[PDB]
């Protein structure tokens, strides 16, 4: 069996799971953006850009 | 015109206050030796400012715009008082009743509620 640091390597040959890996992690960095700032709204104070 | 409840009735106008034409700028003669009386007062509201709360260091608190959350709900009307002449010749208006208050809800920037008793009492 491959080792657990290669499994990624199945997609080395394989065009297009290597793109739906790549459309996957851009899924969650796109995610990530928007739950980071729906989280920095929920928290964020506006009523004094001065101090 | 002479318009009729059926007519009014859903359209929001109810809520607005009569207007006189363009052309009405004359003067109204007021005599001493007679007794006045308003039979008829209506205010209708279309703006809401509240002032801000400047922090601890402040500077100086404007009134910010703020946004009806209570519909067409907000108008004094059907007031009534009568017009004393006074010595020095003023004029004075001493309510005494009629639909003289109506509770308005306003919103802030960032979602307070500011409700308030929009009054002419007494
Ligand atoms: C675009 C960046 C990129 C890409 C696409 C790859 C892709 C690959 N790497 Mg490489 N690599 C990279 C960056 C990258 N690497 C960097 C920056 C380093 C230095 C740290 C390495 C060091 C490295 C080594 C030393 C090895 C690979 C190997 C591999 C292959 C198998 C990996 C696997 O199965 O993981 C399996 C991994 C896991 C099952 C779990 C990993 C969990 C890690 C420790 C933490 C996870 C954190 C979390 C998920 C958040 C992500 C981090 C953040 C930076 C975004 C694959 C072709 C292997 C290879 O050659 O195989 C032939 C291998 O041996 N890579
Ligand atoms: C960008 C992320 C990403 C992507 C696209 C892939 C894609 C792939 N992986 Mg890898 N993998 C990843 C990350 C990723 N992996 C990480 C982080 C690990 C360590 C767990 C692995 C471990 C791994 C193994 C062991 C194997 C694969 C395999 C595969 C293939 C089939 C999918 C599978 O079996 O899923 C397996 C991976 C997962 C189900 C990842 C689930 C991780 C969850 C979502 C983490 C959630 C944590 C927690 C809930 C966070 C929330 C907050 C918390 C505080 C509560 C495919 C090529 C398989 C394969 O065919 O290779 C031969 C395989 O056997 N992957
Ligand atoms: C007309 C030519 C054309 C165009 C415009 C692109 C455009 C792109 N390719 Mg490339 N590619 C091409 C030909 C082309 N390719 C050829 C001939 C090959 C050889 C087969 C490849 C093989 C290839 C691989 C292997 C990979 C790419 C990837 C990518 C994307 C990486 C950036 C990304 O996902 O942004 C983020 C994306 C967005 C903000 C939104 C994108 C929305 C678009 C407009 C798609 C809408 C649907 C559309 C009909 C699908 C076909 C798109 C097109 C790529 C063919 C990018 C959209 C990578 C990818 O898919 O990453 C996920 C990837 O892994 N390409
Ligand atoms: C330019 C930015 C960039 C780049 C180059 C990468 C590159 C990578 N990311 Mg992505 N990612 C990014 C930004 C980026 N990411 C952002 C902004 C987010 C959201 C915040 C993510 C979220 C994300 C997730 C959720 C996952 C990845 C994964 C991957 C890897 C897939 C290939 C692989 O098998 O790695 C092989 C692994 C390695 C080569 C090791 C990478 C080591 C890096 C340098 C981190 C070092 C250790 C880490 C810091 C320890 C965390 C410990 C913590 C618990 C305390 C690759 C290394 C996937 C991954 O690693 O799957 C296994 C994965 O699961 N990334
Ligand atoms: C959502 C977020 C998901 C994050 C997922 C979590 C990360 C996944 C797991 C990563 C941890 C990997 C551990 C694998 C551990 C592991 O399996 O090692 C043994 C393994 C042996 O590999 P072989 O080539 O023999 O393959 C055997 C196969 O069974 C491997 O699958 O070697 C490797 O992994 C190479 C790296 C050695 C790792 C060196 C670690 C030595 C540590 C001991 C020292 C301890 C400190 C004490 C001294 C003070």
């Amino acid at each position: 069996g491959l080792p657990w640091y290669r499994v990624h390597t199945v997609l080395i040959n394989d065009p297009g799971r290597l793109i739906a890996a790549h459309l996957m992690h851009t899924a969650l960095v796109a995610g990530w953006a928007g739950s980071m700032a729906l989280y920095e709204l929920a928290t964020f104070d506006p009523s004094d850009p001065v101090l | 015109q002479t318009l009729t409840y059926d007519d009014i009735v859903g359209t929001g106008l109810a809520n607005k206050c009569p207007t006189l034409d363009d052309t009405a700028r004359g003067a109204y003669p007021i005599d001493s030796s007679q007794t006045y009386r308003i039979a008829r007062l209506c205010l209708q509201p279309t703006t809401f400012l509240v002032k801000e709360e400047p922090k601890n260091k402040r500077q100086e608190a404007e009134f910010v715009p703020t946004k009806l959350v209570t519909r067409e709900t907000t108008s004094l009307d059907q007031i009534q008082g009568e017009l004393k002449v006074n010595s020095d010749g003023s004029l004075t208006f001493v309510e005494e009743d009629g639909i003289d208050f109506q509770p308005v809800t306003v919103q802030m920037a960032g979602g307070e509620r500011i409700p308030l008793l929009f009054t002419v009492k007494n």
